[PDB]
């Protein structure tokens, strides 16, 4: 049976198994288990990543060290591989007499311990065709005499659900609950692994880089376990040195490549703000500006937001920026969040809240709907924060949307954290919340009856607090009134739509030439308070791109040519010049 | 439906 199982004894005498550092606690009331006469089986149960295992082998370790209690000397653990137990039991009874023949080695001796990993696999495997004479079976009664100590690891999910189902095995093993470790001590587990890492990777630690491993990855990386989270970071951020040159800090790491390892295992914006970032940051304004205009208290609010982030004076649990933006139409809300995301280059979420009326469909945000045996079992806005942690999450005509939504949101704004009905957790903290309604348009559209007309931006607020709780407002960053487009910014808005037009028109090979005073003609005749800047278009495409449009197809436009367009003062009507090739 | 078989040899 020496193919079987492996002595940790013999394992750790030589090579050595990641030493268990601490865990005194755990490791005392396992072996008092141990010493039980009866019933004398441990189980480690815990979250993974809790070093259920390491107390295990670590116990190993402790003997041949000999840092064990002297009833605990002399003692062997064997680990049991129950893949090779079932490995060629194809004839009835090969197993039993496999696995029989190792029972009597571990009575006969009486001083031998079986380690068995991943235990809940031994409540059905191997046990008959359509039968129910299984290993559990069979080392039951072995267990209740106490001829034979048995160490289990199984994690709390599988204890439950299959562990537990068996009573009378469950019976057997005293569950011996292993606790994430804290701050403190886990720093502690690094420094005793650390040399065993050092020299794989032929690397140096410093002292502050394992303390910032361990905080920054509670930090961020919340999809683990803080023993092991804190090791990948370690054991990633070495083999970084040996991938580059010899030359290039092979011989240590620092504190800065750690913080960005775990920047990449996150997918979120690295500390240290490099050079370049800050150009496009400082810049990040300014070309907002160009693209939209007569809304800068928005822009910055947005571009405030995430330096403030980045500068690392963000909030601790709370995301980039929650903002709500409440104005009349065509004045920039959503242009500026999609751009926004241009501008940063990262992915834009963008929910249409006008098919989230109904509240069956607020569920499928976090959840799937009710009843459904596939595997999507997850939420779209979950899923898309998890697959996107930083990006601009847009939320279209939110007031539209049902009133649950809003409570949904609550948790996003005040912890950062939107949970699944399955129960993981997505991340909030580097994704810019954007919210765009339109309540209060009719109060601004009509008009008072009085001889003053009145500014209806404060009805629109009232209006805001009717829809929105009080609690969900609080959460808000700020709250943005967009302003109506004034004269000036227009002609600024016609030029954006007419280079639109020459990059459509550039496809097709022809130039486009306007001239000053035509521009100023569009806008005259195109200008709306009221509608904001999208009649500026249609006056745009009924005018210009008309004309354009019949020529491109029926003549002197078909090959590419210059195009230039006047005013007439006298007709107060535009002109062009088609002028072929 | 995925269910073991174990055999036996005739001698
Ligand atoms: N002293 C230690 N304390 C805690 N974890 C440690 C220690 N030393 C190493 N580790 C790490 O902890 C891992 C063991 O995590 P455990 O929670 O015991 O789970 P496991 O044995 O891998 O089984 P699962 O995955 O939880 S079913 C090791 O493989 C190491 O990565
Ligand atoms: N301030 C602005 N500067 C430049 N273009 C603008 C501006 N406001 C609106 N536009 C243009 O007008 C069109 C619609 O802009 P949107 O941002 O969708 O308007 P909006 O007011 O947020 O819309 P709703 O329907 O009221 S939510 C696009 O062609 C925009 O580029
Ligand atoms: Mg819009």
């Amino acid at each position: 049976t020496e193919n079987f199982t492996t002595n940790l004894n013999q394992l750790a005498r030589v090579g050595g198994i990641d030493p268990l550092i601490g865990r005194e606690k755990e490791l005392e009331r396992a072996i008092q288990v141990l010493c039980r006469r009866r019933k004398n089986n441990p189980l480690l149960v815990g979250e993974s990543g809790v070093g259920k295992t390491a107390i295990a082998e670590g116990l190993a370790w402790r003997i041949v060290q000999g840092d064990v209690p002297e009833v605990m000397a002399d003692c062997t653990i064997y680990s049991l591989d129950i893949g090779s137990l079932l490995a060629g039991t194809k004839y009835r009874g090969d197993f039993e007499k496999r696995f029989k023949a190792l029972l009597k080695q571990l009575e006969q001796d009486t001083n031998s311990i079986l380690f068995i990993d991943e235990i809940h696999t031994i409540i059905g495997a191997g046990a008959a065709s359509g039968g129910q004479v299984d290993a559990a079976n069979l080392i039951k009664p072995l267990l209740s005499s106490g001829k034979i100590r048995v160490i289990g690891s199984t994690t709390y999910q599988e204890f439950s659900n299959i562990f537990e189902k068996d009573r009378a095995l469950a019976r057997r093993f005293q569950k011996i609950d292993i606790t994430e470790p804290s701050i403190e001590e886990t720093v502690q587990i690094i420094n005793g692994l650390k040399p065993k890492y050092e020299a794989h990777h032929d690397v140096r630690y410093t002292a502050k880089a394992v303390r910032a491993a361990v905080e920054l990855a509670v930090k961020y990386i919340n999809d683990r376990h803080l023993p092991d989270k804190a090791i990948d970071v370690i054991d990633e951020a070495g083999a970084r040195a040996r991938l580059m040159p010899v030359s290039k800090r092979k011989k240590t790491v620092n504190v800065a490549d750690i913080e960005s390892v775990v920047a990449r295992i996150a997918r979120i914006p690295e500390k240290s703000v490099s050079q370049s970032d800050r150009d496009t940051l400082k810049n990040l304004g300014d070309r907002l500006k160009m693209l939209v205009f007569g809304q800068d208290k928005a822009i910055e609010a947005l571009t405030e937001a995430i330096k403030m982030a980045r500068a690392g004076l963000g909030h601790e649990h709370k995301p980039v920026g929650s903002f709500l933006f409440a104005g009349p139409t065509g004045v920039g809300k959503t242009e500026v969040t999609v751009q926004l995301s241009k501008a940063l280059g990262i992915e834009l979420l963008r929910f249409d809240m006008s098919e989230y009326m109904e509240r069956h469909t607020v569920s499928r945000l976090i959840g799937a709907p009710p009843g459904y045996v596939g595997f999507d079992q997850g939420g779209l806005l979950t899923d898309a924060v998890i697959k996107h942690p930083h990006a601009v999450l847009l939320l279209d005509e939110i007031e539209k949307a049902h009133p649950d939504v809003f409570n949904i949101l609550l948790q996003v704004m005040d912890n950062g954290t939107l949970t699944d009905n399955n129960g993981r957790k997505a991340d909030f903290r580097n994704v810019v919340l954007v919210m765009t309604t339109n309540a209060g348009v009719r109060e601004t559209e009509r008009k008072s009856i009085g001889l003053i007309h009145q500014d209806n931006s404060t009805d629109a607020m009232e209006e805001i607090k009717k829809i929105f709780t009080p609690e969900f407002r609080n959460r808000l960053d700020n709250i943005i009134w967009f302003d109506h487009l004034s004269t000036d910014v227009i002609h600024q808005v016609v030029d954006k739509f007419i280079v639109e037009l020459q990059v459509q028109l550039d496809q097709k090979g022809v130039s486009l030439e306007v001239s000053q005073e035509a521009r100023n003609w569009l806008a005259e005749k195109g200008y709306d308070r009221a509608m904001g800047a999208r009649p500026m278009a249609r006056v745009i495409q009924d005018n210009l791109k008309k004309p354009l449009a019949n020529e491109l197809l029926f003549g002197s436009l078909v090959d590419g040519g210059q195009v230039t367009v006047a005013l007439d003062k006298e007709k107060n009507e535009l002109t062009y010049g088609f002028q072929s090739a | 439906e995925k269910v073991r078989d174990a055999l036996k040899p005739p001698s």
